[PDB]
């Protein structure tokens, strides 16, 4: 199985994507904001997409959703998700952070492939936590866009909607999983998924996922259970505000980590 | 006594291991088996450049250099010893409190060989021809399996 060459194109698909969706960006407050990273080696930020290598899958998938211009996020987050830096991102939603880890984590699935492991009940290889349904299917549509052509396949589940078939479509396999943190814990707990082969973590709008309450189900999801260490693991962090809980939680659950921050 | 195969890529092995010595209690005594492939010395120079306090032994060492390094990790001022099975054999380890297998052995009777609290074994694909064996003892030992691992003896 080549992970790297696109499957082939289904028009009622790409009529699904590639039409009515949003970046969920602010281009004109966030391209003129300037993004300032700090730490040990830090890559050098890029101005185009084809400044890094993510392939020929996320290429076409960029000309489909007519992406252009990364946003100042982007230029700065991209290079260090790629080089598989940790990252600690104080940066706002809007200002680019989705596509900013979507495009680097998902274009490294492809060239790396599953894993021996999965080569070989459901395996997410990428976890994205965040505080809100509306923020979740927001990563997910994203995600569905960019993985389009791929093998990996998207799921998205949240608390406030019904377990049962959210558990159906999981079964229908899972490579990259959104979740809302409390309704993850409920999957672990009925034996639905396993973080055993997940090498991506992000965790979007973790200030407001802690003001929510759910660092205790963050920490159950991260620290303990089967979830591979930081080191092994590539971890993302992005929060709006920086406050001692985050810095906390930055500490804990990144690894010689570079700092961007927005403004 | 607890006993957790985690899936852990080759190249992942020394990250993974920092990470259960970073989570060691003021270090208790840990006993890290490695193949002879890599050998003892790989593991403990890494462990030292990481800053840890750590010691080794080898078959074909003097008696008083391996009792040097079995008296600094039984006092715990090198409260982790890396070792090969062959070096490892008569060792007195009930001391241990965690034993990790870097790397698993061919065979399950040398895993069965090896106060111990908790045995960490790392597992991928090379480990493949001891799934079942290993599925088996884990069931004796009421001890958790992962799916994963169910799935691979298949």
């Amino acid at each position: 199985d080549d992970w790297s060459k696109p499957l082939p194109p289904s028009e009622r698909l790409e009529q699904e994507l590639f039409s009515g969706g949003n970046t969920g960006i602010n281009f004109e407050k966030y391209d003129d904001i300037p993004v300032e990273a700090t730490g040990n080696n830090c890559p050098p930020h890029i101005e185009s997409f084809s400044d890094v290598e993510m392939g020929e899958i996320i290429m076409g998938n960029i000309e489909l959703t007519r992406y252009t211009r990364p946003t100042p996020v982007q230029k700065h987050a991209i290079p260090i998700i790629k080089e598989k830096r940790d990252l600690m991102a104080c940066a706002q939603t809007g200002s680019g952070k989705t596509a900013a880890f979507l495009l680097p984590i998902l274009s490294q699935i492809y060239s790396d492939g599953p894993g021996e492991a999965l080569r070989a009940k459901q395996y997410p290889i990428s976890l994205v936590l965040a505080p809100t349904r509306e923020l979740a299917v927001q990563i997910y549509e994203e995600a569905r866009k960019f993985s389009y052509r791929s093998r990996v396949r998207p799921c998205v589940v949240y608390g406030g909607a019904d377990i049962g078939q959210q558990i159906r479509d999981l079964e229908r396999g899972c490579h990259l999983l959104v979740a809302t943190p409390g309704r993850l814990v409920d999957m672990m707990e009925r034996g639905k998924i396993g973080l055993d082969f997940c090498k991506y973590l992000v965790l979007d709008e973790a200030d407001r996922m802690l003001d929510m309450g759910f660092e205790p189900q963050i920490r159950r999801i991260v620290e303990q259970d089967t979830m591979p260490p930081k080191g092994v693991r590539h971890t993302m962090m992005f929060s709006a505000t920086f406050p001692k809980e985050i810095q906390m939680l930055a500490r804990d659950f990144l690894d010689e980590y570079i700092f961007l921050a927005v403004g | 006594i607890t006993q957790k195969v985690v899936w852990v890529e080759e190249s992942d092995k020394r990250s993974f291991l920092l990470d259960l010595l970073n989570a060691t209690g003021k270090d208790s005594l840990t006993l890290v088996f490695v193949d002879p492939k890599k050998g003892a010395d790989s593991l403990e120079d890494f462990l030292y450049h990481e800053g840890y306090a750590c010691t080794s032994i080898h078959g074909d060492r003097s008696q008083r250099d391996r009792e040097e390094a079995l008296h600094q990790f039984r006092s715990g001022k090198s409260p982790i010893l890396v070792a090969t099975a062959v070096a490892a054999r008569g060792l007195d380890i009930s001391n241990v409190k965690h034993v990790i297998n870097f790397d698993l052995p061919s065979d399950i009777e040398e895993y069965v060989h090896r106060n111990l609290g908790l045995a960490t074994s790392f597992f991928n694909e090379r480990n493949i021809n001891i799934t079942k064996d290993l599925l088996d003892l884990l069931v004796e030992a009421k001890q958790e399996v992962p799916s994963w691992l169910e799935n691979m003896a298949y």
